[PDB]
């Protein structure tokens, strides 16, 4: 079964969306109540296990469509709602623990009720993938969950950080490189669950060796990404992004010493051999080195016993052929370096699902904005916290 | 369906076999 | 089959045993034509490939009782023949080429023509045990034969040497090391005659790791003793001996990583079956550094592919057991030293089977004695050249 | 024929098996 490590959900404050004499009207006053409730009933799912994907799409498509309106103009989008900063939110980060930021900015509250929408397909992805007896369906959803929860990502960074008027801090959720390391994971993840498939269906060893090393490479490229953050809070993750760089380093190894043995490349082979099962051991040493450090997030322990069931095949059908030449044991004459991967992967590959917000609500109406009267104006509450497991 | 270069490909992008 | 390296023949000049007015009598007539007769009919059997051991025995006896009484007196021995000093003989040494050495004493010509009849048995060993077809029988007599020529060498050496007026050189086939490294090779080749059965009747690998030890070490004592000669003559014969130390060494870890993996200890078996392979690998290297070494007697190549035909299991077995311990390839945690052998072997050590040379001939009478009268005394052939192969 | 140890061995000083 698969093992992805998970960071905290975001947390933020009840917004009850009252403004008191501001709202003149009955269609303003109802949007308020939309908006109130939507917002409480999509919170409130982030915490039920019994949700699934059509309902959480559902819900964000309510929130996001009345939200839209404190953003964009009516019709005239490309023109920006008088409402943008009516509003102050309030939101926690998954690496920050329970420190809370605000903002009264609209769109600051879209791209944290993104993120967390995001975050939360990809945790529906991980509890999904955790089953010991997943179907293939199963490894589907959690392989599209992964797509939808990268493109949700892309598109926050992208389309999105750049509006906010005041920048985030290295080390909070809206910020580029935080979000690009998000992404990155999702794809290496989905990649993940591709590769146990490929295995299963027997694919060829070139396929696999190309796929795992892509894989390792999203992983160091996310490693990289986050090492610009402070140690403190990115510590535990970068060590298991690490870990997986090398447990995938080795597959691709593993797998790539099949490709040099059938051709007829035995001393490379034996080195690719060796290679993987020295790297695959030295994951064994960072995989607790994991567990160790404390850092945002249980930590998580792989369940998969396969590496050896294949090295050990690949092991006796190399001896049986690179003998006479190189083996029986005590082998000579094997590279002193490990033989250098250059691989594409052709297939396997996987890109985010591209996404967008859903349009301002049809709710919305110049009518109902203009009884919001903002000549009308003259404590706080704190985030509710999510208590996942 | 099929990938670019015009090959079988199942829903996780592998070519079916 | 087996391969032993073999030094070349002595050669001696023909001896007529005829003194003229010394001899006054018939009887001590007909002793010089018996003694003339038996010594050519014996130095014509060493190049006779037809002749086998029966045949030499009794020639030997012949020559050997006539020419005693040069030496012992009649009844009276512990008392000398008045003959001993009569006669010069000429002869020629295993590492000297055609350098011959003289010496006017029949105890020089005993001794001597001991050492060629010793010499003789160890080829007609290496002959017979050169066979592919070689049966059982046939083995018998290769181990039984090399067991006589040891026991010829040792008597030449205890008995006999020290009874020599005149030291030999260094380098010369009388001298104590010379004859002990004949000795030790005669029981180290026996015993590996011993081995190759042990090993064909499937004997216990505790047993054929000590046999196969102590047999590197005849041959590490052989080298040793031969050490003190120079390295032009001695030079080839050594390279073959260090050539054998090692050969039987690596057979030596290889049947006692077997013991150990029995044993359940699993590191030590693996660094037992590498010393085993790269010693063997060693043992190839000295074969043919050995094979451009210029010495003498013809070089000699091993047939013998069973190294690897049973190392091959031992290592298949190995992986299969102390894999998920040290296997499956890139192994730990592996000793960084060979696990010391220290082995006595309870059976198939070989023993020298004793020799004595045959009595005084009853032809040797006083009468005959007083016929030979030293008192009615007043150019030089050559030694024939052995010519073998 | 036996050895020193009273084990029955061949000509070769091999124990018989």
């Amino acid at each position: 079964t698969h093992w992805f490590h998970r960071n905290p959900l975001k947390a933020t404050a009840p917004v009850s969306f009252n403004y008191y004499g501001v709202v003149t009207g009955p269609s303003a006053s109802k949007i308020c109540n939309d908006l109130r409730s939507s917002r409480a009933r999509l919170l409130e799912l982030f915490t039920d296990l019994s949700c699934n994907p059509e309902m959480m799409k559902n819900a964000a498509d309510s929130y996001f469509s009345l939200l839209q309106g404190f953003i964009n103009s009516l019709d005239e989008s490309t023109q920006e709602s008088k409402l943008r900063y009516i509003q102050n939110f309030k939101w926690t980060d998954t690496l920050q623990g329970q420190v809370p930021s605000a903002q009264q900015d609209a769109v600051f509250e879209l791209i944290s009720m993104g993120f967390n929408v995001a975050l939360w397909y990809t945790k529906y992805a991980s509890r999904l993938a955790g089953k010991e007896n997943i179907t293939e369906d199963e490894a589907k959803e959690v392989h599209r969950s992964l797509k939808i929860a990268a493109g949700i990502f892309k598109h926050l960074k992208e389309s999105h950080l750049p509006k906010l008027i005041t920048p985030a801090e290295k080390g909070r959720d809206l910020e580029s490189r935080l979000i690009e390391a998000y992404v990155i994971q999702c794809q290496a993840e989905a990649q993940e669950v591709t590769i146990a498939r490929a295995i299963e269906l027997k694919h060829a060893p070139g396929l696999i060796a190309a796929l795992a090393y892509e894989t390792a490479n999203f992983y160091q490229k996310a490693d990289h990404t986050l090492s610009s953050l402070e140690p403190a809070y990115s510590a535990k993750w970068r060590k298991y992004l690490h870990l997986k760089m090398c447990f995938y380093t080795a597959y691709a190894y593993c797998y790539h010493g099949e490709t040099l043995l059938a051709s007829d490349k035995c001393g490379e082979a034996i080195r690719s051999l060796q290679e993987a099962e020295k790297l695959y051991a030295k994951a064994e040493a960072l995989c607790k080195e994991y567990g160790e450090t404390k850092g945002p997030g249980p930590t998580v322990k792989p369940s998969g016993h396969l590496f050896f069931r294949k090295l050990g095949n690949l092991v006796k059908n190399t001896l049986e052929k690179c003998q006479r030449e190189n083996g029986f044991i005590y082998f000579q004459k094997i590279p002193t370096e490990a033989p250098q991967l250059e691989l594409k992967a052709n297939y396997g590959l996987v890109e985010p699902i591209p996404f967008e917000f859903p349009p301002t609500s049809v709710q919305w109406t110049p009518e109902t904005l203009a009884a919001f009267d903002l000549t009308k104006r003259p404590t706080k509450p704190k985030p509710e916290e999510e208590v996942k497991p | 369906t099929k990938n670019k270069d015009g090959v079988l490909v199942d829903e996780f992008g592998l070519p079916q076999i």
